[PDB]
Order: C-alpha cells, then structure tokens, then sequence
C-alpha cells in the first residue's frame, strides 16, 4: 500500500523502464503496469554455490536502488548518455 | 398478509378495473382509454394500441387469455 | 506559443475556454530516476518513429504491388467477358 | 545471489514470475529453511509478528513443466487445488515444483519405477506431506490401484515408446471425468528414425483415439530439442 | 422469466414477455427517453399529426398537377411546416414522408431547443428549470414543456429577470448589473 | 536507377549562409520554409475557430460549473 | 455577507464599475477621493447625482468607483452614470422602494442620460 | 418533497488478456519445411480417389512412381464420410478406399466437412503431404506456408511444393 | 561506367555462406531455436517474461 509505497516507489518504475538501463539487454516489448499485488524479496544463496554468484558481505547494498547505485560505470554510461541528451535538447 | 408494496403507482388518467394477469409478477390496468400492463415493480411494458377503451377485465388463467370488454 | 488576442480570449463561451524535500542522497537518487526516465522515453519515441518510417516503406510497397495486381485482375476479366 | 527482487502472480495460479533485472520463475516453497535441487530460493518477509517465507526458482532448463510455461501454455490442469498424477516422477527436479504449486491441500502421487531415484525421491518425500511415492512401474496400474483415488489431473514424463498406452492405461484407471492430461514427448526415445512431428503427430492421433481430446501443443525448443507439451482433456463422454 | 431450458426454448419460441409485435420496437418509449417527454399519450398525438400531413401530401399528390388549390395548398402546408420549423429548408414534397418524422415534431420542443442553444446542458435539466418557471419566450413565461416553438421564437427563448440562475451566470462572468434587478 | 548512372543522380550540396550577413545567420531554405509555413497556418486556423466561437457565444450559455469558475 | 450592489456605466468607449455597499459615507474613484477628480470643470457634473438628491440618501453607503477607457468627459459621464444608478439599485434592493422611485424621479426629471445610456446609433437617411 | 421533471417508467429497451499467436514450427526453416523426408504420409480426400479413377491412376503405385519413395495414404474417417455420402455412383471409390495399404485416422469434430478437418490437421502438425484435387483447398494450402501438395494430371500425379521431387 | 559492384557478389560461394549467416539469425527471431541449452548457471533467462501471451497452437 501507500504506506511501504515510498520506499518501493522508484525501483518498480525503473522495472518498468528496464529497457534501457543497460545498453547490452533489450527486454522484450510489454507495458507491465504496476500490479496490485507485489512482494520485495531477496535471493539466498546456495551453500554449494560459492566464488561464483554469491555477493560479499560488505558489498550486499540493502536495495535494488543502492545495489544499482553500486557500479560507476554503469552509471558512467548513465551520465554520458544523459549528458549528450541534454546538450541535443538544449 | 405481510405488509409488502410490490408496485404503487399514480397514474394521472382514471383507471376504472384491473386485474393480476398470472403471477404477482405482471397486472393490467384499465386506464382511461388505453389498456395498458405492468410489470412486478410498477414499470409500464404494452400500451395496448388495441382494446382502445376497456371497462371490464378478467384474465382466463389457463388460456392465458387476457380478455378486456 | 499559441498567443490568443484579450479581447477574444475574455469573450468565450464557458466549455471551449481555454482554462519538504531532502539536500543530499534523496534528491540526487531522484535525479537519478528523472535520468533514466528520460533516457527510456528518448530511447522508445526513437523506436516508435522508427517503427513507423518503417510502414511507411511497406504502406508505398504494398500499394505499387496491390495497385500492379489489380490492373492485372481486371484485365483478366476483362479478356473473360471479351471472350463472350 | 544476493540482489532483491520483485514477486507477481502468474495466470496460473500458485506459480509466481520474480521481476528483478532478469526475471525468474519461481513457486512458494511447502518446506521452508531448505533447497532439496540446488536450486536458489528467494526468501520474502510478511509483516502480527513477521513471517519469513521463501520461494524456490524454477529451473525450466531441467523441468519440462516449466520450459513448457514460460514457454507459454494457454492453460494447465495443474491448479492450487487440485490432485496430480505425475508419471515418470524421476527425482525432485519437477515433483517438488508441482507439489509446491498444488499446495498443502491436495495430492501428487507421483511414480517411479527404478530404485535409486526411488529411494532419494521418499527421503525428499518425508520433508513435504502432500505428494506420494509409487515405486512401482508404470505399464501396470493395477499393482497400485490400492493406493491413488481419482486424479484429477495427470502429467506424463515417462521416456519409453510405449507411451500411448502407458497413459491410456493410468487415466482410465484414475483420471476423473473432463480432467487433465499434459504429456512430454520424447522424440529420440519413442522412435529416432523418424523425424519428430511426425511422431507427434502419431502420439497425438493415439491419444484422440484414446478418447483424450487434445487442446493445445507446444514445441518448447528455445530450451529442449525435440519434446512437445501436449495438453488435452479426458472427454470419456462425447469426444465430438 | 426462468431463461428457459433447451427443449422448453424449442417447445415454445414464440413467447415474449417483454416485447410483444404491436409494440413496434417499443420506439415511443424509445424516443421518449431520448427527448425526455412527460406525460404518456405525447407520442401518439405526435404520430397523428405525422399520419396526418403524410395523408394530405398524399390527397394533394392525387389532385392533379395544374390545379391552383392542389399547388397553393400544397406550398401553403410546405411553408407552415417551415414556420413551425418542423423541417430546416423548403425542401421537395418527397420530404413529407423521407423528413417529416415524430422525432423532429419533438425536435421543436421547448427543453430540446433549450439544450440544443446550450440554455441548459441536459434536457432532464431543462425540464428542471422550465418547470420551475425561469424562462419565457418573448414576454409570456412557460410553464409547460409541452410547448414546441415555432421558426419564428428560437431568438427570444430567454430566462426571466430575477431568476438567479441568471444571476449567476452573470456574476460568473462579474457582468452582474443590479440596477436591472436582475 | 534504371537507364541512369550514378553519376547522373550523383548529389546537390546545398550553399550555407553567407559570412557577411552572419549576425543573423542560418539562412532557411524551401523545407525549413514550409515546416514554418503550415505551423503558421495552424495557427491562424485556430484563431479563426476561436474567433468565431467568440463571435456565436449565445450569451445564455448556462452550466453548473459557474460556481467552482470565476 | 455585507450589504452590496455592483453597477455599471457608459459612455462611449469609458466604462465604471460601481460597488455600492452600506458604509459610513466615502465616495472613491481608483482609492482617490471624489474631490480630486479631473479635469476639475466637470467635477459638478461628477457630483450632481450626490447633490441633486441630498448627502443624506448618501450617509450610510460607501461608494468605490473603477474606470476604464475613454477620455476625460467620458470617464465623468460613466463616473456619474454609475454612482446614480448605484444609488437607485441600493435603494431598489435593501431600502425603501419609495424612495427607490423618489431618486428615479429626481433623476429622470433633472436628465435621463444620468440612468440610461443613449446607445443605439446612428442613421442610414 | 414531490420531485421535479418525473417521467412515466417505461422499460429501458436497451440496458436490461491470454493473447495466443500459434508460434511457428520447429520443423519449418523460412519456407522449406525441413522435417519431412521419406517415408511420407499423404492425406487422402475425395474428389482425389474420383480423379484417380477416372484417370485409371493406382493408387500407392502411382504415388511411389510420382514421388520416388514409400508413400503412406491416410483417409481420415471424416473425409470417408464424404465420400460415402456421395452415394451410390462411387462404390468404386469406396472400395478403393477401403484398403489396407491405406491406414486411416480418426477425426474429433462435429460434422463432416472434410476440407476444414485436412487445412486444420495440417497447421497443427506440418508433417503430411496433402493430395487433392479442389481448387479452394489448393489455394488454402498453398497460402499455408511450406506443406507440399498433390493433384492428379494427364496420366499421374503432380507434386506442387517439394524441394526433393529429383 | 559501371555502378558500384561489390566483393560479396565477387565470390559465389562467399555470398551464399554469408546470407546462411544471415538466415541463421534471421530466425532467431521468427521461433526460438534451440541454442545449446544450459550454457552457464541458470541466472534467469536474461530477456524477459510476459504473461498474456502463449505461443502454443491450439486444435480448432
Ligand atoms: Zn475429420
């Protein structure tokens, strides 16, 4: 509801917009309106994976949003897209 | 025998007769000149272009026969 | 802009008439949602625009043919009822 | 292995898509605190005192029940509510999804023939109540007609050339009336001599002269080659 | 009554509760619904003006073509028609019965000229309004809505003065002069 | 291209704006001219429509949103 | 809430707002007083509607007067169309009737310029 | 209380997303259909057996020498419906099609329209090759993609669609 | 006074390998082909799910 609705009010919009927040994917077309009944929740890891797809401690951001926020270069190709957008729009 | 309106209805022309047509369901009323019937909750449904005067009506309950003189 | 004159714009009938926040990790993580949102809506109006200078293509395409394919009925039937 | 991700009921029902970057399919466990495959579960928290609950993902690369649904099928049989006659049932690859989309309700008998698939399915078996294990083989219904009471619907992972009537036999036996029936075809084990639709296409006529009328197939080849969902219903009363 | 069973619905196809033949598609309810009518009987006294005119245009079509009582009756009743405004252009004699229609002798009624010049904004509104007796035509106040103007009186279907809807309207556009009274 | 070369349908490059008159430079040309051209018609259209709704107000223009406008 | 009328005024291309409500007695063209009125030679012909009928009729309403338009002789033309027929329609509304038609008699006899506006014109001979 | 701008109440006369787009076969390359090779099942009808009667044609004979490989002929029983229906003057047909060479399917639909059971049962599997005489069916099939068809003409059969007919 | 010519069409063969590579991936986008199943861990299928459609051809 409208209570949990700002902390998860950005990350299921950028869901909706997963089409172009890496320039590698290309997720196929649909609208995906923001459903009435949604559940965050985090994957656990398997015990026997291990060195292979398991985050760290340390590096285990709390949020979708902090974990995106994580890497500067995908937020490299953030500010240079975003950069040459605005100076076109100008 | 329970106090129940079904349909109550003033209607401004002056109705001589009428009479229950099978059920509670459907009733016609001899109107000023034009026979009409009615449903349950008091809507109209047949002004009846015929019957273009009625006094007396009755209805023949088996014939389903709704007779008007 | 569409300017409109003072004189016509206060004479109109009435139905067509033209009629706190946080300093720091907050306001710049929603820059970051203006950034993507902005970068997805250029992004897919270039896919639309695309889509459709596409049939345009396969609207001319398909009327020369459609247009070549019909003269070729009608000729067709018209040998037919020649054949009388 | 670590990231958060999003959870939204599918059309069926009991099976849930995981939206995060990628998105995952996945079903909510009947067991939780434990992985029985190996695969990854994503564990969600309700707020009462908060509950912990947990959802295993559905792996469609070794499950061709869920190759076949997001591969996209127009509809199962397998709802929360009802029973399911898994044959073929070779271990807890797909049994434990099916069980856990049945739900703590209703039944899957499912049934193996070999041993030692046999043995590691019933010591998965003790960790979830709602599923049965048949050590018997398939091709005799009879020597477990004891035990299963009408199914209402079955699935069909058995790999042997006799497949026709391996599910003719089983759904008369305990297929209830207008119930479900979803098949995995093999083609390089039901005949590799000939090419693969064309033994669909014997295995469809087969199972239309078996009275179970088909609804619907799927190829489901951006996962497995050459196997085909086939789902119809047991018609029993005017085929036509 | 029960949505009947497969062999009843066979047994018995004809019957209709609700919708008898002689009710004609039910199109005086329909179109008095459409255009708000009051009272029962309006149609019908409309019908028979409408079977009225199209039996006369037919007599007038039987004289024969030279004669002056059969041509000047005829563009006599054409030009009342047009005064009454039943029609909108002096057309051919063949409108009489492809134009003349119930619905355009309702189309000249008070409430739906009143909608149609956007007096009101509904017609059930201004059934509201002119029953309680805010307008006038010319000089005279309408208290019925029975009253269907003529070509003649769609320029003054104006509100009275101190009606205050009026009122409002004009202090909606502060245009409120008060040594008018109104 | 069929009974010509490429050199005959080769290119046309179009001249810039002089560096003389350059305060107000970019000289427009015929596509420029008429993407401005039907935008002014636009305009003007409008006005017209506007100008004649003005002009038939039929000032007993009565609603029930006159209390919430002003 | 409070006691008011709005009323109007024309002359050729002038037009005066008049709000008339009950008051302590202050006449005021644009927050100005009604004595410093230009072009100061037709101040008489802004002050004859509160000088025909007497300052009493004028002790209990307070007057504001808006203008727009036109030139000198026609902004103190509206100016005194709209402060009479403010009066008159204070008096038609919230007090006596009587001497509602009282003032329109005072008035029509002196000039009915100074109530009704002489608008349609001219003469195609 | 009484309520303004009452109507006599007649009756109201009036007021009283799994999309499915059929993926396209795992057999199917652009339009070549790479998934049949001999031994082929070729769908019989009826105006087909008639043709090839009337043109004294046999039957697995005469697909094997148009075809050059084994040829199952397959009838299903709606398209033996129509061609009892035809009466009497076809008992030849009959008899013909009643042949032991000739293995026949069995239809699930009401009615016996034969030409809408073939162009169906043909889009779900695009494993048969359909033999046929009508006009209309021809032109279905040959707007379907990649299924091959053949028509009796001259003294044999005609393949239309195949890449392997030499 | 040629028009332009090209180095593809220079080698018949070359032409037909480099259009089979073409129609190889022109129909990764017609049906899904298989590819070589699992290829790493299963991390998700990395381009999306959606729910009202199916791909599944229906008998009549
Ligand atoms: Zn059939």
């Amino acid at each position: 509801d409208d209570n949990m609705r700002r902390e998860v009010q950005r990350d299921l919009l950028l869901i909706k917009h997963r089409a172009a927040l890496d320039p590698k994917r290309h997720y196929k077309k649909q609208r995906w309106e923001v459903p009435e009944r949604f559940a965050i929740g985090t994957i656990i890891e398997d015990k026997s994976e291990f060195y292979s797809s398991r985050m760290n401690r340390k590096e285990r951001k709390s949020t979708i949003l902090e974990t995106l926020m994580g890497d500067e270069a995908s937020n490299k190709y953030f500010k240079r897209k975003y950069n040459e957008i605005q100076e076109k729009s100008t | 025998r329970k106090g129940q309106l079904r349909a109550e209805l003033f209607l401004n022309e002056t109705c001589h007769s009428a009479t229950y047509l099978q059920n509670e369901q459907y009733f016609a009323v001899a109107q000023k000149k034009y026979t009409f019937i009615y449903d349950h909750e008091g809507t109209e449904l047949h002004r009846l272009k015929q019957h273009i005067e009625a006094r007396h009506l009755d209805f023949l309950p088996y014939h389903y026969l709704l007779v008007t003189a | 802009g569409l300017k409109v004159p003072k004189a016509v714009q206060k004479e109109l009938p009435f139905k067509s008439q033209i009629h706190v926040v946080l300093g720091g990790d907050e306001k710049k993580a929603r820059s970051f949602i203006q950034k993507v949102l902005t970068i997805s809506k250029a992004k897919d109006s270039k896919r639309k625009e695309q889509k459709a200078s596409q049939r345009k293509e396969r609207l001319k395409k398909l009327a020369k043919m459609e247009e070549e394919k019909s003269q070729r009925d009608k000729e067709k039937k018209k040998e037919y009822f020649a054949q009388n | 292995g670590g990231a958060k991700v999003v959870i939204e009921p599918h059309r069926h029902a009991g099976v849930y898509i995981a939206r995060g970057k990628e998105d995952l399919l996945v079903t909510k466990n009947m067991a939780p605190g434990e992985s029985v495959y190996g695969e990854k579960r994503i564990s969600v928290e309700e707020p009462v005192p908060p509950t912990k609950v947990e959802y295993r993902v559905w792996n469609p690369f070794r499950s061709k029940l869920a190759a076949g649904i997001m591969g996209g099928l127009d509809e199962l049989f397998i709802a929360p509510g009802k029973k399911v006659l898994y044959l073929g049932a070779a271990s807890g690859t797909s049994v434990s999804h099916v069980s856990d989309v049945v739900g703590p309700e209703g039944v899957v008998y499912a049934v193996e023939f070999s041993h030692r698939p046999g043995r590691e399915l019933i010591s998965m078996a003790k960790k979830r109540p709602n599923i049965i294990p048949i050590i018997e083989d398939a091709r005799h219904p009879q020597k477990y007609r004891m035990l299963i009471g009408m199914v209402d619907c079955v699935f069909a992972d058995v790999a042997q050339p006799d497949q026709a009537r391996i599910i003719a036999l089983n759904s008369h036996m305990f297929l209830k009336d207008q119930g479900g029936v979803v098949i995995s075809i093999k083609a390089n084990c039901i005949d590799s001599t000939v090419d693969a639709e064309t033994v669909f296409a014997r295995e469809v006529q087969k199972l239309r002269e078996e009275r179970i009328k088909p609804l619907e197939q799927l190829t489901l080849e951006p996962y497995e080659r050459d196997h085909c969902i086939v789902v119809g219903r047991y018609m029993r009363s005017g085929l036509k | 009554v029960r949505k009947l069973k497969h062999h009843e619905q066979k047994l018995l196809k004809k019957v209709d509760f609700l919708e008898w033949k002689q009710d004609q598609g039910h199109r005086d309810t329909q179109v008095m619904r459409t255009y708000h009518i009051q009272n029962r009987e309006d149609y019908h006294k409309y019908n028979r003006i409408c079977g009225d005119i199209r039996r006369l245009a037919n007599k007038l079509s039987l004289l024969p073509p030279t004669d002056p009582f059969r041509r000047k009756h005829e563009q006599l009743l054409l030009d009342k028609l047009y005064a009454m405004g039943v029609l909108t252009t002096k057309s051919k004699i063949s409108d009489l019965e492809n134009k003349v229609t119930v619905s355009a002798i309702c189309r000249r009624r008070l409430p739906v000229i009143m909608h149609r010049l956007k007096m009101a904004e509904t017609i059930q509104d201004a059934v509201k309004f002119i029953e309680q007796g805010h307008v006038r035509v010319g000089p005279n106040l309408i208290n019925d809505p029975a009253y269907l103007v003529t070509r003649n009186m769609e320029d003054y279907v104006t509100w009275v003065d101190n009606s205050k809807i009026k009122k409002t309207l004009l202090r909606y556009r502060n245009q409120i002069d008060d040594f008018d009274f109104s | 291209a069929k009974l010509v070369h490429d050199v005959q349908k080769k290119q046309h490059r179009e001249r810039s704006q002089l560096t003389s008159r350059s305060r107000y430079g970019f000289l427009e040309k015929h596509k420029d001219y008429v993407k401005r051209a039907q935008d002014f018609h636009r305009k003007q259209s409008t006005l017209k429509v506007l100008r004649e709704k003005a002009k038939e107000r039929n000032p007993d223009e009565y609603y029930h949103a006159m209390h919430s406008r002003k | 809430a409070v006691p008011s009328v709005q009323t109007f005024g024309k002359k050729k291309s002038a037009t005066a707002v008049a709000h008339v409500k009950a008051g302590k007695g202050l006449i005021k063209v644009n927050g100005s007083p009604i004595t410093l009125v230009e072009p100061e030679i037709l101040r008489f012909k802004v002050y004859e509607p509160l000088l025909l009928v007497g300052l009493d009729k004028f002790s209990n309403i307070d007057i504001r007067v808006r203008v727009t338009g036109g030139g000198h002789v026609s902004q103190v033309y509206a100016i005194r169309q709209a402060i009479a027929k403010g009066l008159v329609a204070y008096h038609q509304k919230y007090v006596d009737e009587q001497s509602k038609n009282e003032l329109k008699k005072a008035f029509t006899s002196y000039d009915r310029t100074l109530l009704i506006a002489d608008s349609r014109r001219p003469e195609p001979k | 209380t009484r309520k303004f701008g009452l109507v006599k109440r007649t009756l109201n006369t009036k007021k009283d997303l799994t999309r499915n787009i059929p993926q396209v076969s795992s057999a199917l390359f652009f339009q070549y259909n790479q998934a049949i090779k001999p031994p082929y099942q070729v769908l019989i009808d009826t105006n087909f057996i008639n043709f090839s009667i009337q043109k004294k044609v046999d039957i697995v004979r005469g697909m094997m020498d148009c075809l050059l490989a084994k040829c199952n002929p397959l009838i299903t029983d709606c398209v033996m419906a129509e061609l009892e229906k035809l009466g009497p003057k076809y008992r030849i047909a009959l008899k013909l099609a009643r042949d032991p060479r000739i293995k026949r399917l069995s239809c699930s639909h009401k009615g016996t329209y034969a030409d809408d059971c073939l162009v169906h049962r043909v889009l779900q599997h695009k494993c048969y090759i359909v033999a046929t005489n009508d006009a209309g069916l021809k032109q279905r099939i040959r707007k379907i993609p990649g299924i091959p068809l053949m028509s009796v003409g001259g003294h044999a059969y005609v393949i239309e669609k195949l890449p392997d007919v030499f | 006074l040629t028009p332009k010519r090209n180095k593809d069409n220079r080698n018949s063969r070359v032409k037909k390998r480099k259009k089979y590579q073409k129609a190889q991936k022109k129909l990764k986008s017609v049906r899904a082909v298989y590819s070589g199943g699992q290829s790493g861990v299963y991390e998700g299928e990395k381009t999306g799910i959606k729910k009202g459609l199916t791909r599944s051809v229906k008998f009549k």
